């Protein structure tokens, strides 16, 4: 037995890990389908399993010496990707938790420290005409940028006037070069609804960011990418119409 | 004290070969249960050291979330009776009128199963085996025409007398079996056990069968174990005036009571010649179909 | 406990090993001395023990950058080394397994990987003349090349029109030198015989190939030695005359 | 057999949230216990990944 | 559970290390206070326990390339340190044993291996005016150094007649920079006396000599410090009086 060692089987999907730290379980507390005191909807929702409930690889992200550091809303990730974006669309609610693996590896010559984030609802806010009296707001790219994510505007205020120098309250994991090459987040569904529109709301963002600076001397790698990989867990669809989108 | 606790203890002589596995029933392909997502630490199936000199011991219920399979395919097609008991071609003799070849109506044939490429490589696959045999015997003219003759095939184990002639003194038989079949009759078939010395037959000898020096004279023996020379293969029209036409005799073995011991890698490369591994050098070929680029199919 | 640590003791020997795959039992089978019901001799054998039975360094071939690979045929690798040579040229009869330790170490920032098989009764071939019209025979150095072994002519065929393709059948074991730095084989007596001559036949061969070549930057060691040690199990000698060699 | 297997066994639909931790009553601070010198391989308290 | 990961608590103070090798219990003896049986002094002894018994940094020498080698005596080097050495100044009487944390770690490319070793009793010698006629002595400070230690005049004679070549019989423990990063020796109140007087004589000498050199290529690391730390256990003072020095 080791911590270190990981494998994550979800559908026919597989994530391998030999240099990782241990699981997060969000809040203390494993994904669940909804009861029946709970859910208000009176509809037999579609609980699709396998088909959607695996995991996907969405966006890889070219981590520069000098980069500020990139967010995803979820779930808007996946709304055209897969099966699981199908049901996303032709139905209204939508139910579901995560298992975010972001991976990253370099050599033991590289030197460098990832913070990977689960902030749920995280509302994005706008540089204020640059003086602060300016009451404008972020287009659609910039609060539901989907597949590529979007690059900070500042990383110290989080866009939002909230400081990342206390992000690690939220369910967190560091990706240390030294040490680890990938983080793991498992998250429930984290809402004050039974079931929620998956297109209008997103339940949280994922916030990949550096604090230690990637470094690394004249060697011979200096591309080194960050891979954002995800997996639907006990997701449930309901409201059935007809395909509708952004 | 006595004796000495060095012989007492020690393991020397110890008979029985130490079984590292046993084998089990499998009439069926194995069954598949049902799996399950699964996200832990320490628990990782995928990850394996192919320096060990392992097969994969991962199984598919631990790579994907699987249903329940109930197999009963067979798996009775791929065994080695049921896979060897198959008559191929392993000899073709020739009678001709008057030719290059034998022009006597008597033939001999130095019993060797190789020399016919697709009985060969199917049989090259184990390096020892130990079977009981079922010959045939097809004879006919070389357009394929039946003709009213009379044949007498004649089994010569080693240190038999040789045929040297059409109505030699040796096809008495006194002793030394042989069949007699007229070309009217259904091919003849004979039972055959296993004959060899040693307990299994070798389609590769990695030695000399002789001492002493090996200079470049008795260079061509090297590879020529004498336990599967099981002699030769004689022929009569049958005498004492010459035949009145030509004749072709084909020889089919069909294996029964099989059992191959140790696997060997498959023949890739175009035999050309009998009990002896030699190969073309400069037309050697790829083991398969080759491609343009590995990013295309 | 762990499984890349071992260690091996026969008679006066010892070899250690840190860096090491699972050691192989040839075919899930451990040597043993011949029964009353398998051998067919009269003759009282003898079974010198501790005397023959151990490690034998025999070769060392340099792993350069573009080798074919090498091979050698047992048991006439001994046949003049030691006092098991000795048994095995006064006596007609010979009975043995073996526990072959081939060991190559590089640096963490070498690569390649080396192939160790064992081959039972592993015939060579010749190239037909070239064009495949020519009965040729291989000289007695190149059936039975003995201490210092021979380069294959080709690889990819293994000089017998066998490919290399499908070697990792009968008992092997890779030195991958990310990974491992040592092979160990251990085959019991495979023959149809009780017995054999131990000079005219031989009844198997080790394969030394490299697959993926070796490969280093301008570091300081290109000198790479693939060293062979191998040690005589279980050994019977029967059929005593006076002393005979090749 | 009947029904099929990967539905009877199946946990689609389990309806509470696997709890990882419980609460526990804390009407005061913690209490502090005693401690001596410790001079052990392998127990170490001070070393952690964040 | 692991045997090079090691932790010590004394006091208030604590040493972590995750390269060391396993720890040294002296002369096979946990050191303990003086019985009322071995005892003669009638005072009844301060024993201050945490406020003295805890680790104490009191020295770091740079290991170059060249050097033969530094020693301690004890328990003269904390004389003047802490509040250990306030009551061993007050008092005429002194007992304790140490906890020696001697320290130096550097790169996986560096070599070279320190010798950490307890001789008890060290006197020091010496040249006796270079022919041998002369029988002068060490000055205070050689014999006394205290903080920063003393250079040894010549290393393989231990500055005494001795041979360094057999200075592995006391407790010793060896730095060897591809293995270990620090040694841990625990050495017991080692005298043929219940108590003595702490600042006349000295109970022992922790002598710190390299015996395979330091060495590395032009890195980006020439700068390798070895670190001395110590820690009394079980002190035990009596006869008080005033403050009394060298
Ligand atoms: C009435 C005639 C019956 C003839 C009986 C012949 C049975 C012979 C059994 C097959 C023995 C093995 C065949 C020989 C092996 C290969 O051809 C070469 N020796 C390979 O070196």
């Amino acid at each position: 037995y080791s911590d270190r060692v990981a494998q994550l089987t979800i559908g026919n999907s597989t994530i391998t890990t030999q240099e990782a730290a241990n699981i997060i379980v969000g809040y203390g507390e494993w994904p669940s389908y909804c009861s029946d005191s709970d859910a208000t909807a009176v509809d037999k929702p579609t609980r699709p399993d396998v088909s959607v409930n695996r995991f996907y690889t969405l966006d890889t992200k070219l981590w520069e010496k000098s980069s500020k550091g990139w967010y995803w809303k979820f779930p808007d990730v996946l709304t055209e990707t897969g099966v699981f974006g199908q049901n996303a669309q032709f139905h209204y609610l939508y139910r579901s938790g995560f298992c975010i693996h972001v991976q990253c590896n370099a050599s033991k010559f590289h030197q460098g420290a990832l913070l990977v984030a689960v902030l749920p609802e995280y509302v994005i806010g706008t540089v204020a005409g640059g003086t602060g009296t300016e009451d404008s707001h972020p287009p659609y790219k910039q609060t539901q940028p989907g597949a590529d994510g979007f690059e900070l505007q500042h990383p110290y205020v989080l866009d939002a006037g909230i400081p990342i120098s206390q992000l690690t309250v939220c369910p967190h994991q560091w990706i240390n070069l030294r040490t680890n090459n990938c983080a793991t987040i498992i998250v429930p569904y984290i809402n004050a609804l039974p079931f929620d529109s998956a297109l209008n709301h997103c339940n949280f963002g994922l916030l990949v960011v550096p604090i230690s600076p990637l470094d690394y001397d004249q060697g011979a790698t200096p591309v080194i990418p960050i891979t954002i990989t995800l997996a639907p867990m006990c997701s449930e669809f309901a409201g059935l119409r007809q395909a509708v989108t952004q | 004290g006595d004796r000495v606790a060095d012989v007492i203890e020690s393991s020397i002589g110890d008979s029985v070969s130490r079984a590292l596995t046993h084998a089990l029933p499998a009439p069926t392909g194995q069954n598949t249960q049902v799996s399950s997502h699964r996200l832990d630490t320490g628990k990782v199936p995928a990850l394996q050291a192919a320096e060990i000199g392992a097969s994969s011991n991962a199984s598919d219920e631990s790579m994907i979330e699987t249903r329940c399979v109930l197999n009963s395919h067979s798996t009775a097609e791929t065994t080695l009776d049921s896979f060897f008991s198959r008559a191929g071609l392993v000899g073709e003799i020739d009678l001709p009128l008057e030719g290059t070849t034998n022009p006597n109506g008597y033939a001999n044939w130095d019993i060797d199963i190789t020399g016919y490429a697709q009985m060969r490589r199917k049989v090259e696959l184990f390096t020892y085996m130990r079977f009981d045999a079922e010959f045939t015997f097809v004879a006919c003219t070389p357009t394929g025409e039946v003709v009213p003759q009379l044949l007498q095939y004649m089994f010569v184990p080693p240190g038999a007398p040789k045929p040297d002639s059409r109505e030699s003194l040796a096809w008495q038989t006194a002793t030394n079996p042989s069949v007699f079949v007229k070309l009217s009759d259904p091919p003849a078939q004979v039972s055959v056990p296993f004959m060899s010395p040693a307990s299994a037959y070798q389609w590769f000898y990695d030695g000399y069968p002789t001492f002493g020096e090996h200079k470049q004279e008795k260079d061509l023996e090297y590879g020529a174990c004498p336990n599967n020379m099981m002699g030769t293969f004689s022929v009569r029209t049958v005498g004492t005036s010459k035949s009145k036409y030509p004749l072709v005799v084909r020889i089919y073995m069909r294996m029964k009571h099989v059992r191959a011991w140790i696997p060997r890698p498959m023949r890739n490369q175009n035999y050309l010649f009998k009990a002896n591994p030699n190969y073309a050098g400069n037309s050697i070929k790829p083991t398969g179909a080759s491609r343009t680029a590995i990013t295309t199919l």
